[PDB]
């Protein structure tokens, strides 16, 4: 009902557009004062990656959600083809999905917004 | 021979190669100027070359 | 009535244009409006002459195509109301009726 | 804004010639016979004559509205300044375009040409034409091309009454071996009411009232 | 800059600027009265356009 | 081909709004008469939406005429994020 189940709000955000995926863009999505959430994937090897993104998110004030399995981070962020119902997706691995603008369908967003508050 | 085509120079994680958030604390420390052009945002880094500050999104330049 | 109305009629056919003109001048003469017309302008002869062959072989034979535009002018003295009430009957296809108010 | 009376009648002619071409290519398998442009003061009403007047209309008139909007934007009419109707061709047998297209589809399917051309002739003569003629030219059976004429009845060929009494069409069949040509010439009968055919009798025809 | 060297030659005039409105061929083009048809295409559509042969 | 998301959504919104599209064979018009996209991008994107059955195409007198199909009204309403 929270955290993991809140991939749906980001489904709606991807539908309505607003997922600024990837670090190169993540940063830009931040400094452009348009970042709202910043799911991350601890699977990333390069420590400077996580240090730098946390530094940028600390510079502004938006949010940081951690989630494991960067492959699943690619899955949630649309970094894949829907394929069949079983979804044999050749998934691309993501490590930052800035929800610039954010899906405006609300719902779980409010609940994750609570987790966002804390 | 066949004139070859320009291939995009590929630098692994250039965004990581951009800011200097280190020494603990919390210092983003950009290492390349952000182009002044208004449309060009603040995450738009003006590349520096052996003698020029060039913005990729537009053309604003500065030599030294 | 008061103003001066020039109805210009153009067409590619003589019979349709003439019967429309007859309808207009008959309606004008029923409502007791004075009518000057129909006045037949000189007929315009649009002519195209081209080599019938789709290529450049054979006797150079030429077909002459013609489009004949017939112009009729009717000059009433009246108010706009009766003019659009008259020029509201079934104007036959191809006839271009055009009403212009003069002083 | 001021357009000459010459430029205007040439523009109406070109617009008619282009509309009919796009309708011929679009409403091909709907039995499109012809289009009757009618420029009324409020709107330029456009009447479409076809045989499948439920195929051109479409589901709840979707196709006809699509065509009406395409004509409005393409030809630059004022919005709601054009309305495409779709009427019924009264006598399909007496129309050379309808029979040309019918013989086109009767050959695209695969039917033998000698049996479809005589069928077209049959239908035309039962419809009431004074005479009908069909020509099939192309690689019918062999590699060398030949032309098979299918004539039955009375047909004039020369003089002015031809462009009053002869309803003719020319259509291609795009076959596997190449292009097949179809010339259908339907000779109409003199209709005093001017519906089935010409209202003017043939010039050489003389009638003596019986004493 | 490839967009400034693609179609960069002026098409203000010339035969390679006007095309048949029915086929796009640029030869034997009848510009009279604004027809903008080629000779062959006008000969085919002349009846529809409204040109009648009397002489 | 490479068509920005702005232009693509631009031609896809107009098609769903009207259900029809047209263009002249002119690969250098630099601006479609209605959509603020040049004729090349409209023509190429309409050819794609047609190889996918998302439209019907008829070419007549140097002009293209495209008509959205029932599969097109599905794919556009899915793509445009809204009905
Ligand atoms: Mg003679
Ligand atoms: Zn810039
Ligand atoms: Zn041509």
């Amino acid at each position: 009902d929270l955290m993991t189940a809140l991939q749906l709000v980001m489904k709606k955000s991807s539908a309505h557009d607003g997922l600024v995926k990837g670090l190169r863009e993540a940063a830009k999505a931040i400094e452009k004062h348009a970042a709202q959430i910043c799911v991350l994937a601890e699977d990333c090897d390069q420590p400077d990656y996580v240090k730098l993104v946390k530094a940028l998110c600390a510079e502004h004030n938006v949010h940081l959600v951690t989630v494991p399995s960067a492959k699943t981070l690619g899955e949630w962020a649309g970094l894949c083809k829907i394929d069949s119902e079983g979804k044999a997706r050749k998934v691309v691995g993501c490590s930052c999905v800035v929800v610039k603008d954010y899906g405006e369908d609300s719902e779980g967003l409010h609940i994750v917004q609570e987790y966002v508050k804390s | 021979p066949k004139k070859q085509k320009h291939k995009h120079k590929k630098v692994k994680l250039a965004v990581l190669q951009f800011y200097k958030v280190d020494d603990a604390t919390g210092k983003v420390t950009r290492l390349r100027k952000e182009c002044p052009n208004a449309d060009c945002g603040a995450g738009t880094f003006m590349a520096n070359h052996f003698d020029r500050h060039y913005c990729g999104k537009c053309g604003l330049t500065y030599v030294y | 009535v008061q103003h001066r109305i020039r109805i210009t009629l153009s067409s590619k056919s003589v019979k349709n244009l003439e019967k429309v003109c007859s309808d207009l001048v008959k309606g004008a003469k029923e409502k007791q409006l004075k009518v000057k017309g129909p006045v037949r302008m000189p007929t315009k002869v649009l002519n195209i002459t081209t080599r019938k062959s789709p290529c450049g072989e054979g006797t150079n034979t030429w077909d002459r195509f013609e489009m004949r535009v017939h112009k009729r002018v009717i000059d009433l003295v009246s108010s706009p109301d009766v003019v659009k009430q008259i020029t509201s009957i079934t104007i036959e296809p191809g006839v271009e009726v055009e009403v212009t108010i003069s002083d | 804004t001021q357009i000459s009376k010459k430029k205007k009648f040439v523009s109406d002619g070109v617009f008619y010639a282009e509309l009919n071409e796009m309708l011929t290519r679009e409403l091909a398998e709907d039995g499109y016979s012809g289009v009757e442009v009618r420029v009324t003061p409020m709107r330029t009403e456009i009447i479409i004559r076809a045989t499948r007047t439920q195929n051109v209309l479409g589901e709840k008139g979707r196709r006809i509205r699509e065509l009406t909007s395409v004509v409005q934007k393409r030809f630059n009419f004022p919005e709601n300044g054009v309305e495409l109707y779709a009427e019924k061709v009264v006598n399909r047998g007496l129309c050379a375009i309808a029979q040309a297209e019918s013989l086109r589809y009767k050959l695209l399917g695969g039917l033998a040409v000698r049996r479809a051309c005589y069928g077209v002739l049959r239908f035309v003569m039962e419809s009431g034409a004074k005479g009908c003629e069909v020509i099939v030219s192309g690689k019918l059976r062999a590699q060398r091309a030949k032309s098979m004429k299918f004539k039955d009845g009375y047909m004039i060929s020369s003089g002015q009454p031809v462009n009053e009494y002869i309803d003719a069409a020319v259509r291609h069949v795009l076959l596997r071996q190449g292009v097949l040509g179809i010339k259908v010439k339907i000779m109409l009968d003199w209709d005093p009411k001017g519906k089935l055919g010409p209202t003017t009798p043939l010039p050489d025809l003389v009638t003596i009232h019986p004493p | 800059g490839h967009s400034n060297v693609w179609n960069s030659h002026p098409k203000n005039y010339g035969a390679g600027s006007r095309v048949c409105r029915v086929c796009g061929n640029s030869h034997g083009l009848i510009r009279k009265y604004g027809l903008m048809c080629c000779r062959q295409c006008f000969r085919s559509d002349a009846k529809d356009i409204g040109f009648i042969k009397y002489r | 081909m490479i068509i920005s998301k702005k232009n693509r959504n631009e031609i896809c919104k107009y098609l769903f709004q009207e259900g029809v599209l047209y263009a002249k064979k002119d690969y250098n018009l630099a601006k479609h008469p209605q959509i603020d996209v040049p004729n090349l991008q409209v023509i190429k994107l309409m050819q794609s939406f047609k190889s996918k059955e998302y439209v019907r195409e008829t070419f007549s007198w140097q002009h293209y005429y495209w008509y959205l199909t029932n599969d097109g009204i599905e794919f556009l309403r899915n793509f445009l994020n809204l009905p």
